[PDB]
């Protein structure tokens, strides 16, 4: 079944799985027509497509030709969102195929049942954690790839980057959500904070700062004063 | 008009024949039903006083045999039987009828109800559902589940209604996940109707059988069967014209007939919401969303 705070150990065993979050799929800014009516334009998306044993983040880039003379796009992207995922189980070779598939929005559920009929051993589940992987769209390296695409692509980021060398898989986990939350909560402040002092650098083949041990501690903390704080400015306490 | 004697009635029981019903006293000198109508099939059935657990009966069909009722006190229930002496059963009949000891099956002139539940229930499929070679006619409780059900256990007791599943490689072909579950006039047309049932005729019979084990005996998997049948209809973008408004009608009798008590139980609220107002076919049953915003608003 559900995915929740109960059974949060079972995502960092040693069964392969994936986290698949369609919310930066179709992607659109919403304009005035010169008739002074409203139009939207999309924009290039992604699927993100995590591995939580590793860091890898698996990230098919959705380019807008792929919506062009389509109708109800809201509801043809969770399908092709879908289709895309059940096309990477079936790349695979078989011991590399997930064991269960966990979506982030439970309007991905039937789409990809639906789609995965051929794997009835893939166990296809939602989840009741509040996932901040909307924000992946906030990490510079991901965001380029997905805007300078001009066709559809698929990209990876072990986005972990060397962490698992010195941290568990849990520790990473809950290092990339806290991270990935502040920059939803306040993307600007998220980033000062990361690149505030210019002698730590992002190796080229990597996602974020190359930080010490006692700088993840210091960053971790000020990463969690940013989101208390945002949900006292929000809330006013 | 023909007849179902019983032999006796030993214990006290509701008896129903088709829509209607009567109650018969303990070792009460009652030997059966007559004035059954030609031309359709009917169905017998049992609610004993003692024991509500267990609505039971039997779907036969007069042209098919002679038929009639004997309790088993070893098994506890009133058992239909054939009676192959022909001669032997005009003589137990006319003394029975010639006594007044029977009651008259209680049709209005006027009403069509049965035929209108009954019109594409053949006794030939019935038999096919429920498998049993031997006998002529078909028992049915309101246990017994379906072969659906039972995927998800005894075979031989099982009702075998055609497996409709949405989200099955039958359902679905490869290459058109979206459009075919969006849209199940495939599953309908082809896999269901050219494939599987050959004509609406027998589509249709199959969801009025359905209904009936629902409304009659309780039958939780019949009432599965009938909604899907519905529904595989009303998810359908194209289905023929004629099917459509045979549809209004075939669930308006049925939904007219259903006791107004039952419908909490009997009736599937996101079924109804979902194709009486979001389907394809919103717009398409006329008669059948008059009948149920007059009688069950409430579930809408
Ligand atoms: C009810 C219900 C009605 C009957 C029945 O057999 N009625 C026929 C006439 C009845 O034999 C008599 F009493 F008036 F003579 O059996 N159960």
């Amino acid at each position: 079944g559900a995915m929740n705070s109960s059974n949060y150990a079972e995502l960092f065993n040693n069964d392969i799985k994936l986290f698949v979050d369609d919310t930066n799929v179709y992607r659109v800014t919403v304009h005035k027509t010169f008739e002074g009516n409203v139009a939207t334009k999309a924009i290039n998306g992604c699927i993100f497509t995590l591995n939580p044993k590793t860091g890898h983040l698996f990230l098919k880039i959705i380019h807008t030709s792929v919506w062009a003379g389509q109708k109800r796009l809201s509801q043809l992207a969770k399908w092709k969102t879908a289709e895309e995922v059940s096309a990477l189980v079936r790349s695979l070779p078989k011991e590399e195929q997930p064991k269960q598939i966990i979506v982030t929005r439970k309007a991905m559920l039937d789409p990809l049942e639906v789609h995965m009929l051929d794997f009835p051993n893939i166990a296809i589940r939602p989840t009741e954690l509040r996932l901040p992987f909307s924000a992946a769209m906030s990490i510079d390296k991901l965001s380029d790839v997905v805007m300078k695409a001009t066709e559809p692509q698929m990209v990876l980021f072990n986005i972990y980057d060397d962490w698992l060398d010195r941290i568990s898989s849990y520790t990473a986990f809950s290092r990339l959500t806290l991270l990935l939350r502040a920059l939803k909560t306040n993307e600007e402040s998220a980033k000062m904070i990361l690149l505030s002092d210019p002698t730590i650098t992002i190796k080229s083949y990597h996602l974020w700062p190359s930080f010490t041990d006692e700088q993840w501690i210091t960053i971790e903390s000020q990463m969690r004063d940013l989101i208390l704080t945002e949900y006292g400015r929000k809330y006013n306490v | 008009m023909n007849t179902v004697p019983f032999t006796s009635a030993p214990i006290e029981v509701t008896i129903g024949i088709d829509q209607y019903s009567f109650n018969v006293k303990e070792n009460q000198p009652f030997h059966g039903i007559k004035d059954i109508p030609i031309g359709h099939v009917h169905v017998i059935h049992f609610q004993h006083a003692d024991n509500s657990s267990m609505r039971y009966g039997y779907w036969f069909d007069c042209r098919m045999g002679n038929f009639y009722i004997q309790y088993d006190p070893k098994d506890g229930l009133y058992k239909m039987m054939e009676e192959r002496d022909g001669a032997k059963f005009e003589n137990i009949v006319h003394n029975f009828k010639e006594r007044q000891m029977m009651v008259s099956y209680p049709k209005i002139d006027e009403d069509d109800t049965w035929y209108n539940l009954t019109e594409f229930v053949q006794m030939d499929k019935i038999r096919k559902i429920v498998r049993k070679d031997e006998n002529q006619f078909s028992y049915v409780d309101s246990s017994m589940t379906t072969v659906q059900e039972n995927e998800l256990s005894d075979p031989a007791h099982s009702l075998n209604y055609t497996v409709i599943n949405f989200k099955s490689r039958e359902a679905i072909r490869p290459g058109h996940e979206m459009e075919d579950f969006l849209d199940k006039s495939y599953y309908l047309n082809t896999v269901m109707l050219q494939g599987i049932f050959k004509n609406s005729s027998n589509y249709f019979g199959e969801l009025q059988f359905a209904f009936l084990n629902a409304m009659f005996f309780g039958n939780y998997g019949s009432s599965l069967q009938w909604h899907a049948m519905i529904e595989l209809i009303c998810s359908s973008a194209t289905v023929p014209k004629h099917m459509l408004d045979k549809l209004d009608e075939i669930l308006y009798y049925q939904i007219k007939t259903l006791p107004e008590q039952y419908s909490d139980i009997l009736l599937n609220e996101r079924v109804w919401n979902i194709c009486l107002y979001s389907s394809f076919q919103k717009n398409s049953l006329h008669n059948t969303e008059k009948i149920m915003e007059n009688k069950y608003p409430e579930l809408l």
